[PDB]
């Protein structure tokens, strides 16, 4: 039924930013938070922030947030995220979730 | 910050056993925990919210329970397809936090 299609990987070179996209579908994009979490290999999991898609309010984890930035875009239901001086440490599988649904994730690799 | 500390890191077992884990607060969270599955290559799965409610598809098979400061997942007739990663998570305040996770293998 919901779906958050998130595209399968980006290849991002030391330094730069990458930009993130989470296409919701299937439920009203306005009425439920979303987060998004960061997983690397040898660790567990690890909440980076949220918004609220309706007025675009956001929660950052004090780790991420100047690193970090959500916004949405309400006409196509997207939610985006954007990392900037990427570095090895920011190589994982970043996914975005609602409550009861998380995204297939994107694995970004600095390289 | 209230950190999320699981027993253990890998937990052994066979078809037909029963397992728990358990999930330790560094602070109180009421009953704001919620445990999910997640296998090699594919997204977390819930669980259990609201410490043992069973969310929409998870077989009787799984049992949450606890409040406070000390939670708990249990399986108790563990069969092949239960043979996975399982984190428990704390939402009652910012930020949010996971436990590192317990690897469940044969």
């Amino acid at each position: 039924q919901v779906q958050l299609q998130q595209p399968g990987a980006e290849l991002v070179r030391p330094g730069a930013s990458v930009k993130l996209s989470c296409k919701a579908s299937g439920y009203t994009f306005t009425s439920y938070w979303i987060n998004w979490v960061k997983q690397r290999p040898g660790q567990g999991l690890e909440w980076i922030g949220n918004i609220y898609p309706s007025d675009s309010y956001t929660n950052y984890n004090q780790k991420f947030k100047d690193k970090a930035t959500l916004t949405v875009d309400k006409s196509s239901s997207t939610a985006y995220m954007q990392l900037s001086s990427l570095t090895s440490e920011d190589s994982a599988v970043y996914f975005c979730a609602r409550w009861g649904y998380w995204g297939q994730g994107t694995l970004v690799t600095v390289s | 910050d209230i950190v999320l500390t699981q027993s253990h890191k890998f937990m052994s077992t066979s078809v037909g056993d029963r397992v728990s884990i358990t999930c330790k607060a560094s602070q109180d969270v009421g009953t704001a925990v919620a445990w999910y599955q997640q296998k090699p290559g594919q997204s977390p799965k819930l669980l259990i919210y609201w410490a043992s409610t069973r969310h929409t598809g998870v077989p009787d098979r799984f049992t949450g329970s606890g409040s406070g400061t000390d939670f708990t997942l249990t399986i108790s007739n563990v069969q092949s397809e239960d043979l996975a990663d399982y984190f428990c998570q704390q939402y009652s305040s910012y930020p949010l936090t996971f436990g590192a996770g317990t690897k469940l293998e044969l």
